[PDB]
RNA sequence: ACAGAG
């Protein structure tokens, strides 16, 4: 919610776009991850033919 | 702070000899070679940079006959220092010729 | 981070035609009647004024001032 | 501060990337008729066996642009198109190909084939070589085996 | 008492490149100190080590004893590896701009006076050559100018001098040889050197290139020895460049632009695999469809669209070939074989 | 040369030497310098009519004039210095054949264009003048051998 | 990274080097041109003899 | 004619749709069956003039009919790259506190041209940090910004 | 992702383990309209040659 | 003495596959006096040749006329006179392929010959009396002048 | 332990 004149006074690029932590100094981000969905009938087949 | 080394040809008394002009480019090897080739005492001449590193040009300079490669190389850079005396009079001639008739014109 | 003072192609000086540039541009000009009113006749100078961009005004701005 | 020199990667905005060879001076350089001698000589070997024809129009939509103050746009499945940037060059004086008129810088006589100038967007990239080099004579082992 | 001196000029030192897949992948070479901050080696060795200059890094070993530095320069040279252990075909030989370039340099429209002549030969005179007396071959031409033919310019390279005792002799195909010619073809491409005088026809991959035998490399190394085989090709890296630097070798956007006579040829076979390939589906859908052998009724009608839509790629691209010129870029660089193919051409 | 914010300063002291051009891109004293050869246009056969407003669109805005002689237009060369060879005279059909587009090769147009140290003028008379004495010093170089 | 594989049939050695390559036809294809900065530091033992 | 295109091929550089044809210098003696082209001093200046044609301030465009590409070339190169002028090499800070890096300001004060002609000084030695009345100046930057 | 260009506006007050700046850097001249919407062209990376 | 072949020719083809190059034609002759037919690149730019035209071709072991084999470097500076004043086009190639003809499975007199003039090619080939002298790894001058 | 590069 703040003016691009108001990053000023906090050091902060109007740019920079978010969505990262700050942990110990450094900048981590958590990463999307990819999941097969859950509660789902699964019809393959087996290593034997199956 | 020696800037010319002859290295001769190792079959060929004083015919074909590699001139080495020490601190050089193509800027004087290009014109020297134009005004030694304009010499028909001459069947070869031209130059390469030895390394892009190194400021050299072998000019290589092989005459026809028993004359030694060291009168073409004299006679062409007389002949292009002559060149160069008579276009800087030609051309201060013409820088004042126009000073002097656009000084007559708007007045 | 500000304009370069020649162009690196030829040699032109460039970096005093930017505040020149911009005042052409405060008159309602198009950029192809600017650069031909500042004098840019090749195209590489006028790539320096063209494709410029000005970080050094929004840099000051974070700058440490009293 | 790192100037550029004989190693340091530079890129294409294309994929066509490359490291540096050789720095030439301005003298020699080929040169047009108005004078402008390019920075970066890029060779046409890359072009058949990867068939980057992006390079071969940003360069011909750029030199178009900067002719009359545009930003030709290279917008995917769409952007400026060739007919429209072959006509501002030809108003302008240059060839509608982009190919013009070299007169050499070595020998002072003009090339055979048309050279294709243009103002491509390259970028540098990380990789410099005043990073990558390193020699070890000998110095520092490993303790538990006795080797660097 | 040891002293511990630098490395210098003319010590031997290993040479490596990290994946190491056969065993000319790691050469030795001779070091020659130069003050910028690469590695720095002659184009005719990248396809050894499959380099490629796109900040590629490459690891060094100095041995440390004289045992070490023999068994590195007599088994392990550059000049005593010029040939596979695979099969026998020469990998350090010509690569492009020294295959486009001489290529252009032996075409029979390059005719050149004394003076250029005389300049391109004299770019050789660097090295272990600067001693010999050039010998300058008499001219082709003489009545109404005074003329070289490229072709003897290239056959400086295999005979610098009238002391060195090469006679080179190779009689091969070209690659763009119609089949019918021996030495008369219509597209002048059936080499033949005698006594290392190039007589007839250009030069391709197929004869300076790293492809395989009837390289003129390949002759001076079975020949004339080792060391004939690796002068020549530094005298081509050396003479090559000079001619392809200052007669100009650009692409553009007019080298791949489609003209009149493809693009009204492209609509009208577009239709006609279209229509076929329409008739095939109706013909799958309501009704009969006559099976090929072996396969079902929809793995017979993936045979025909594979065989139509080859149709129309081949026919399209065997008319774009039939309108562009000459001195076309991408034309002369598929017919060298320096880079690129027929494929690419007619694919862009 | 920079831009400062309140409470900023520069304080240094620059030193000016002389170095040849060679040396580093800070000491050429000419924007650019180069020639170009001089054209000759020639028209091979007569182009009159509706043609020649064909053709001077296909060259600079200045080079080709058409004018009449008997309420007919009839295109001579007029100017032939001022082309750009932009060579759109080949993407005209009928007009390929009309035309030898050409340089002169003993012609030269020089354009020097100054950075401000010295009118240029007097940068062409100190050019030659180190021509002149790159020949001087191997001359004084055969005479102290031989 | 066990001892047969990491330790005994190849182990790190000494007077090595590496950087970036680049390309030089002014070579001969025996030749490679070694920087100035790994000359200083890669030595040969040379022996002192007549 | 034969003799027509023989005089052509030494005296016109034609531009063709695909290439430039005749490009290199051929007027050397024994190039041709009946011409001499040995050097004749009273020929080269008898044939040679200089035409002034456009000249203000920063600016010259002038003709050199009659001589050849390979000291036209040699004047243009001279131009470029061997004609002397004055530039900054040193800069010595006092407090520099401004948002410009102090490698980057010395580059800028470098590329700025000094109106002091060059005939005058001489070249500085190896070494000689401090410099004399002969072969240097000194300028002296000092700019202090405050509020209004 | 690799090529040198500018951070953001607090690109020097700011402290990291490394960071690699351009020192005149020139926003493209054919460009996307994905340039225009992320505003790469306010703070580029790279220089037109 | 010093003439190997001579005999008036008539031009019957300029370019029988096309015209696959710039300065160089394929001259497809055929004599008058005896029967022979010739292939024969010339260079079209320095010596146009029509299609209906009617030439000389000598074919000479020297150019000077006495008959003396002195030639270890060609002179071309030198004005001595020669065999070349007479005529309008000289080559100098090597005969390098005698070659019999595959044309009959018995009883034949046709022998072709192979002049390359260092890439630009001659078959000649008629009676085996007509051809005596050449021989393999010889050095011929080709001579040529149109009629009327 | 992760990201790069060839
Ligand atoms: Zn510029």
């Amino acid at each position: 919610g703040k003016t691009p004149a108001e990053f000023a006074k906090l050091n902060e690029c109007p740019l920079d776009p978010g969505g990262y932590f700050i942990v110990k100094g450094v900048e981590k981000v958590i990463l999307i991850q990819e999941q097969l969905s859950k509660n789902r009938i699964i019809v393959e087949a087996d290593r034997k033919g199956a | 702070k020696t800037a010319l080394e002859m290295v001769q040809a190792a079959g060929t008394d004083r015919h074909c000899v590699t001139f080495v002009l020490h601190e050089e480019d193509h800027t004087l090897g290009n014109s020297l070679r134009y005004m030694i080739m304009k010499n028909p005492e001459v069947e070869f001449c031209g130059y390469t940079t030895t390394h892009p590193s190194e400021s050299k040009i072998n000019l290589r300079i092989q005459t026809r006959g028993t004359l030694p490669a060291v009168e073409p190389f004299q006679r062409g850079l007389n002949e292009l220092m002559n060149v160069c005396q008579h276009v800087l009079d030609k051309f201060e001639a013409s820088i004042k010729d126009y000073k002097d008739q656009k000084a007559s014109r708007n007045e | 981070m500000i304009i370069p003072v020649r162009c690196f192609t030829c040699g032109k000086i460039v970096g005093n035609k930017w505040e020149a540039y911009l005042g052409l541009l405060q008159a309602e000009y198009t950029e192809g009647d600017a650069l031909d009113a500042l004098g840019l006749k090749r195209y590489c100078c006028r790539r320096m004024l063209l494709a410029h961009v000005d970080l050094i005004e929004k840099l000051l701005n974070y700058a440490p001032l009293e | 501060t790192r100037r550029p020199e004989i190693g340091d990667k530079f890129s294409s905005r294309h994929g066509q990337k490359g490291v540096c060879g050789l720095i030439v001076p301005q003298e020699d350089m080929p040169f047009c008729d108005s004078g402008i001698c390019p920075d970066i000589i890029m060779n046409p070997h890359g072009f058949p066996s990867r068939m980057t024809v992006g390079k071969l129009i940003e360069l011909l939509a750029g030199k178009a642009g900067v002719l009359d103050g545009r930003f030709h746009y290279g917008t995917a499945f769409g952007g400026s198109k060739v007919k429209d940037v072959c006509e501002d060059l030809v108003r302008h004086g240059y060839n509608y190909l982009g190919k013009d008129y070299v007169t050499s810088g070595i020998t002072g006589e003009p090339l055979e084939a048309y050279i294709y100038f243009g103002p491509v967007y390259y970028q540098k990239l990380k990789h410099m070589v005043l990073d990558k080099m390193h020699a070890r004579a000998r110095g520092p082992r490993a303790v538990l085996t006795r080797q660097p | 008492d040891i002293v511990e001196r630098h490395l210098i000029d003319g010590d031997v030192v290993l040479f490596n490149r990290q994946p190491s897949l056969h065993k000319l992948s790691i050469m030795a070479h001779l070091a020659r100190v130069k003050p910028h901050r690469t590695f720095r080696f002659n184009e005719c060795v990248c396809t050894p080590y499959n380099a490629d200059f796109d900040g590629d890094e490459m690891n060094l070993h100095l041995p440390q004893t004289e045992e070490a530095k023999a068994e590195a320069l007599v088994l392990m040279g550059t000049k005593a590896n010029l040939v596979t252990p695979r099969n026998g075909e020469p990998l350090i030989a010509a690569i492009q701009d020294f295959l486009t370039g001489a290529y252009l340099l032996t075409l029979k429209d390059t005719f050149f006076d004394r003076a250029k002549a005389c300049q391109i030969i004299a770019s050789i005179l660097v090295g272990k050559d600067e001693k010999i007396k050039v010998r300058l071959p008499p001219p082709t031409i003489l009545k109404p100018v005074t003329l070289w033919t490229g072709k003897q310019i290239f056959s400086v390279i295999l005979r610098p001098s009238d002391d060195n005792p090469v006679r080179a002799n190779l009689r091969t195909k070209g690659k763009q040889y119609c089949g019918k010619g021996e030495d008369l073809c219509a597209n002048d491409s059936y080499v033949t050197i005698q006594n290392s005088e190039l007589m007839s026809g250009s030069m391709d991959k197929g004869t300076l290139g790293s492809g395989s035998k009837n390289n003129i490399f390949y002759i001076l190394l079975r020949d004339w020895g080792q060391n004939e085989a690796a002068d020549a090709m530094s005298r081509l890296a050396r003479l090559a460049p000079v001619y392809l630097s200052n007669r100009g070798f650009s692409i553009g956007i007019g080298d791949v632009t489609p003209g009149q006579g493809l693009l009204k040829a492209k609509y009208e076979l577009l239709n006609a695999g279209y229509k076929k390939c329409d008739e095939y589906i109706e013909a799958l859908n309501t009704g009969k469809l006559q099976q090929q052998p072996g396969c079902t009724a929809e793995e017979t009608l993936e045979a025909l669209i594979l065989k139509e839509l080859s149709v129309i790629r081949d026919h399209a691209g065997s008319a774009c070939l039939r309108e562009l010129d000459k001195s076309n870029s991408p034309l002369t660089m598929a017919l060298c074989g320096s880079k690129g193919s027929f494929i690419n051409i007619s694919q862009m | 040369i920079a831009q400062l914010r309140p409470g900023q300063e520069i304080d240094l002291l620059m030193h000016c030497v002389k170095g040849i051009g060679k040396d580093h891109a800070k000491f050429s004293p000419v924007a650019t310098a180069s020639y170009r050869l001089l054209p000759d246009i020639t028209l091979l056969e007569p182009v009159e009519g509706e043609a020649a407003e064909e053709l001077s669109r296909c060259f600079s805005p200045g080079v080709i004039e058409v004018q009449e002689v008997q309420g007919k237009k009839v295109a001579r060369v007029a100017n032939p210095r001022l082309d750009t060879f932009s060579r759109e005279i080949f993407r005209n059909e009928k007009l390929k054949k009309v035309v030898r587009l050409a340089r002169v090769r003993d012609h030269y147009i020089f354009s020097v264009e100054s950075t401000g140290v010295l009118p240029p003028d007097v940068l062409v008379s100190e050019a030659i003048k180190v021509l002149m004495g790159k020949c001087r010093r191997f001359l004084d170089e055969l005479d102290a051998v031989q | 990274q066990g001892r047969f594989r990491g330790n005994l049939s190849g182990k790190r050695v000494d007077f090595s080097g590496r950087t970036v390559i680049s390309p030089d036809p002014n070579l001969r294809i025996d030749e490679v041109a070694v920087p100035v900065h790994v000359a200083k530091i890669l030595t040969f033992p040379e022996k002192v003899n007549k | 004619a034969a003799s027509q295109a023989v005089e052509e091929m030494r005296s016109r550089v034609v531009l063709g749709e695909f290439g430039v044809r005749n490009v290199h210098t051929t007027d050397f003696p024994g190039n041709y069956s009946g011409y001499d082209d040995a050097w004749d001093q009273d020929r080269f200046e008898k044939n040679f003039r200089v035409d002034v044609v456009h000249m203000d301030e920063n600016s010259l465009e002038f003709d050199m009919v009659g001589i050849d590409a390979a000291i036209a070339n040699a004047f243009r190169r001279i131009l470029l790259a061997e004609v002397p002028t004055m530039a900054v090499e040193k800069v010595l800070v006092y407090n520099n506190t401004s948002i410009v890096q102090d490698e980057i300001l010395a580059h800028r004060l470098g590329l700025i041209p000094i109106h002091a002609d060059p005939r005058l000084f001489e070249y500085r030695n190896q070494g000689d940090e401090e410099g004399t009345e002969i072969d240097t100046l000194q300028f002296r930057l000092q700019v202090r910004c405050t509020r209004n | 992702k690799q090529a040198m260009g500018t951070i953001g506006y607090n690109q020097r007050n700011r402290i990291d383990t490394l960071m690699y700046l351009l020192a005149y850097p020139q926003k493209p001249m054919v460009k996307t309209k994905t340039i225009e919407l992320i505003e790469f062209e306010k703070l580029p990376a790279g220089q037109n040659a | 003495a010093g003439i190997l072949f001579e005999d008036i020719f008539d031009v019957k083809d300029i370019d029988p596959e096309g015209k696959k190059f710039d300065r160089v034609s394929r001259l497809h002759c055929e004599s008058e006096s005896f029967k022979m037919d010739l292939i024969l690149d010339v260079n079209i730019q320095i010596y146009p040749v029509d299609l209906g035209d009617k030439f000389r071709l000598v074919i000479a072991s020297t150019l000077y006329e006495d008959g003396t084999l002195d030639d270890g470097e060609y002179n071309p500076t030198d004005d001595r006179p020669s065999r070349a004043d007479q005529f309008e086009y000289v080559m100098y190639g090597k005969v390098y392929r005698i070659e019999g003809d595959e044309t009959s499975t018995e009883a034949a007199t046709r022998l072709s010959a192979y002049v390359s003039y260092g890439g630009l090619l001659m078959r000649l080939q008629g009676d085996a009396n007509n051809l005596h002298g050449f021989e393999v790894d010889s050095r011929v001058y080709l001579l040529m002048k149109k009629l009327a």
